[PDB]
RNA sequence: AGACCUGAGUGUGGCAGGACUACCCGCCGAACUUAAGCAUAUUACUCAGCGGAGGAAAAGAAAACAACCGUGAUUCUCUCAGUGAGCGGCGAGCGAAGAGGGAACGAACUCGUUGCCGAAUCGGGUCUUACAAGGCCUUGAGUUGUGGCACAAAUAUCUGGUUGGUGCAGGAGUGGCGAAAUUCAAGCGCAAAGCAAACCCGUUGCUGAAUACAACCCUUCAUGUGAGUAUUGAGCCAAAGAAGGUGUUAGCCCAUUGAGCCAUAAACCUGAGCGCCUCAUGAAGCGAGUAGCACUGUUUGGGAAUG
RNA sequence: AGAUGUGGCCUGGAGGUUAGGACGAAGCUUAUGGCGUGAGCCUAAGAUGGACCGGCCUCUAGUGCAGAUCUUGGUUGGCGU
RNA sequence: ACACGAGUUGUUCGGAAACUGAGCACAACGUUAUAUCGUUUUGUUAGGAAAGUGAAGGUACUGAAAAGGGGCAACAGAGAACCUGGGAUUAUAUUCCAAAAAGAAAUUGCAUGUGGG
RNA sequence: AACGUGUCGCGAUGGAUGACUUGGCUUCCUAUUUCGUUGAAGAACGCAGCAAAGUGCGAUAAGUGGUAUCAAUUGCAGAAUCAUUAAUUGCCCAAUCUUUGAACGCAAACGGCGCAUGGGAGAAGCUCGAGCCAUCCCCGUGCAUGCCACAUCUCAGUGUCG
């Protein structure tokens, strides 16, 4: 819908943020563990209902 | 028809976001966080789940104001001379 | 980092080390002619440190040490070396306690510890 | 640029360091604007330097100005009506905490009396 | 007062108006509506913009649009007066 | 007019509000279960709910036990004692107390009353280096009573202290920092391995079944063994053999391991640490909707009734 | 069904004792045989492995699997249906 | 899908500032071992002193008048001052367009100037 | 013959066993060890040259300050140039500490709206471009309720009095 509280927007702001995939170099620290982003996520499943 | 058919006729939101408990837990028609009780003074815990209080725990947080105090405590109030 | 009886206090203490106490954990030992005349047992080692590597496979190589690397236990020396798939070289990096301090570069506060172990 | 070194910047008066912190923060969003369009890598990384040290001026004005009121407040008459904000935090309870003068308070009584019968050292020994 | 620390008093542009934009539309309104674009604190009033762009800039601006991008983040086109060039103060500070 | 009493408004100074909740303290408070059924009983004065606090809480300074040659605040442990107690469809089951051996313990005090005093009190200003346990002042509170003195550890009321306040000093524990000893020698698939059968001989003698192994057999070229924390020999440190690190199993490669060293807001501890100014100081009664008592309900081993 | 016996077999650990191991430990695989009535043991080979570990006396227990419409993970015929 | 850049423009559009409705429950009061309970629009809280406004007059005093505390509940009720044109876009527009605004208006606040009182 | 069965040699699918262990559980001891209206616990958003999560931090945001330490950090780039006044890391005395929550000016699916009070900005107007500055905008502080003390304040009562 077109309405929305602003506190609201902000938290999907926020979450459209997060959603960015684990940065290349970032594999290459010594000692690494992460490899992909594994909080990503697809409106099509699991939705937020913010 | 209690069925796939009714479950799409639910329309609607029956509890929102809360402004404490930060959960969905807020009942809208009337006004309640059905989690942290909220607008109550007290909060909501209850003995008969433990699973759920030490999700409400003093550890859970950044504990921001415990880490200051407990250094203060800790080093007894030093000041310089 | 100190060694306890339980041995995992002892390898978390250790691991966990942060990095000036891993200046300490990775000190190498230095030549007779160094002991002599500071009369010191060993030091940890500083960049610029020349140093003989006694422990292996580079046994008997010399070089400058260009940097202590403290997050991954070692140290980083000149002539010390391997050339990758491509043909660059890359420093091969070997761990302090298998290698002999020949000449340390000198500073104040280096000169305050030297001081300040001296077992006479 | 660079960085303002701290034991310069005790020295100077306030209004020397107000006129220093702004032209730092004029060549910080300078910067943030060379965030934008990329070149110079070399002029990229400096804005660490500024950001620190505007860290570092603010540090100075606000250490003299809680320092200067605390002097400000002194005199009795003037105490009790010092800012909240001045006064010495303590724990909530150490602040209403009695006070070692006032849980001392003995009657008149409990002083005759512990004086006409102090507690001794002796040894029985031999 | 409580407060005590210490305000600036000429700080308070710099904390309104962050980074201007270089995206690809935000420089079609350089050339041809006499405007820029400027990330700016999400907090901000339309009558600060023009404050705070008469104090940096020192450029009258006749017009601002605030807008909230998805991200948070609040853009704004300030229209500065034709008296101005806004591709003079342009490229006194980018921009290409 | 003004006062007093009762009750409002505002300013000034502060506090209660939520969190935590293992233990602790008040109230509320079940059923499953056991009884081979089930209702009193049991599970249980427990789980769940409500309120409150501490670093412990609660208790406590005899309206106590005992019946003795008598014990002497409270708490806690052993034992009393799963009891020749007692409670119980006297069924299932339940279930203490005093004494004794011990832990602890400088352990005690002040109000009310009575008697003598009678604002000597408290707050607020100000002054003394000081919101002084001080001086001065003050219808501001207070005589509808603050305070001083004595009551059994008693038996007359008119040098000492760092626990009265001020400003200076030192050592000490506590925190943080730093601070030991001693190593080589033999080179590679095969002796960088053995044997001489308690100990001694042995600080000596002897020597090699690996001419390797590498896949149907034989032959001919080719190729192959990371790091010595191992082995052997020699040597050394031990008020340090500690057990962590390192390319293999490390007293001697490293870190540790220990007498001690420097640094130090206040508190803390020491001839109640030690000086200085002011400041102090050696006849009468004894607790009232209370104790009891009746009814009811509850709880307890508490029975014609423990709370 | 049940009772008991075994100087009776196996397993993780603790007190002892005696050994092994980079010239290859545990683990794993095998038309590898040998021993025991048996639980099991032991050797051989690995063109397996890469660092631990065996015997014996005693102590000790979260100590032996094929079945519970057993639990979890995997796989599988039905089926290129 | 995935990856990398970009995209949501308002004095007037919707809401809010500022309506009331079925209703809700803050204060107040009363209960409860305990508020985490009840009352709280039939014109309206509270055994209940909840008005901080100021007519007329005297020069920031004097006191007529007004009974019944605070707030929320409507993106479909009440209320609301703007319209088309476009070459203005990859994507927004009754939102953007700048001196010939492509232009034409409406309305709120304050202010000076001329005209009147 | 084909399918199918069986044995062996190798190979896949699958992830067991052992070896490894900065984890868990439980027992024990030490102490100037116990949060909050001086805004806590919990919640939300943010911050890094590059930064999604996590950790740290709060518009001074991957940290400021002070001491101790004694040349790093390190995936990459960047950076005063070794006598400490600019490495790092630990520790802590001085700081900063957004939006919220008992949440407390009033509200709330609103980054909304106040009343006092100081302060800032102000291209109109006035003033001779400086100075002032209406409406608008912005910022700090105070303002919940009950209670206690107080002021030597302002009042109420056919309560008791003169």
């Amino acid at each position: 819908g077109r309405f929305k509280p602003l506190a609201v927007k902000k938290k999907y702001a926020k979450k459209m943020n997060q959603n960015k995939p684990v940065p290349y170099w970032i594999r290459l620290r010594t000692g690494n563990r992460i490899k992909w982003n594994e909080k990503r996520r697809h409106w099509r499943r699991t939705k937020l209902n913010y | 028809t209690k069925g796939t058919t009714s479950m799409g006729q639910r329309h609607g939101r029956t509890h929102i976001l809360c402004r404490r408990c930060g959960r969905n837990s807020y009942h809208v028609q009337w006004e309640r966080c059905a989690a942290c009780a909220y607008p109550r003074a007290s909060r909501r815990r209850y003995n008969w789940s433990v699973k759920a209080i030490k999700r409400r725990r003093t550890g859970t947080g950044r504990c921001r104001y415990l880490k200051v105090v407990n250094r203060r405590i800790a080093n007894h109030f030093k000041t310089p001379k | 980092s100190i060694k306890c009886g339980s041995r995992r206090k002892a390898r978390r203490a250790h691991f966990q080390a942060p990095s000036h106490v891993r200046r300490v954990l990775m000190s190498a030992p230095l030549s007779k002619e160094l002991r002599a005349k500071y009369n010191v047992r060993a030091m940890p080692v500083r960049k610029d440190d020349e140093v003989i590597v006694k422990r292996g496979a580079f046994k008997g190589r010399e070089g400058k040490v260009t940097a202590c690397y403290r997050l991954k236990w070692v140290i980083h020396i000149d002539k010390v070396n391997r050339e990758k798939a491509n043909g660059s070289t890359v420093a091969v990096g070997i761990h302090p306690s298998n290698v002999e301090i020949t000449k340390l570069k000198l500073t104040h506060h280096r000169k305050a510890i030297l001081e300040r172990k001296d077992r006479s | 640029s660079h960085h303002m070194k701290i034991k310069d910047l005790r020295e100077k008066s306030k209004d020397d360091l107000l006129k220093t912190l702004t032209e730092y923060k004029k060549e910080l969003s300078q910067l943030r604007v060379v965030q934008q369009t990329g070149g110079a890598e070399t002029r990229l990384g400096r804005i660490r330097p500024i950001r620190k040290s505007i860290a570092r001026i603010l540090t100075v004005l606000n250490q003299n100005e809680r320092s200067n009121l605390k002097m400000f407040y002194a005199d009795r008459k003037l105490r009790c009506k010092t800012p909240k904000v001045l006064r010495a935090k303590l724990t909530h309870r150490r602040r209403l905490a009695l006070k070692e003068n006032e849980k001392n308070r003995k009657t008149s009584r409990q002083m005759r009396q512990a004086h006409k019968f102090p507690k001794r050292v002796y040894a029985v020994k031999i | 007062s409580n407060r005590v620390t210490v305000e600036s008093k000429d700080i308070a542009a710099f904390n309104v108006i962050r980074y201007p934009l270089t995206t690809d539309k935000a420089m079609k309104k350089i050339e041809e509506n006499n405007t820029l674009t400027f990330i700016v604190d999400a907090r901000a009033n339309k009558t600060e913009i023009k404050k705070a762009i008469r104090k940096l800039y020192q450029v009258k601006a006749v017009k601002v649009n605030t807008l909230i991008r998805p991200d948070g983040l609040k853009k704004a086109y300030i229209r500065l007066s034709a008296a101005h060039d806004a591709l003079d103060t342009a490229n006194k500070i980018g921009l290409v």
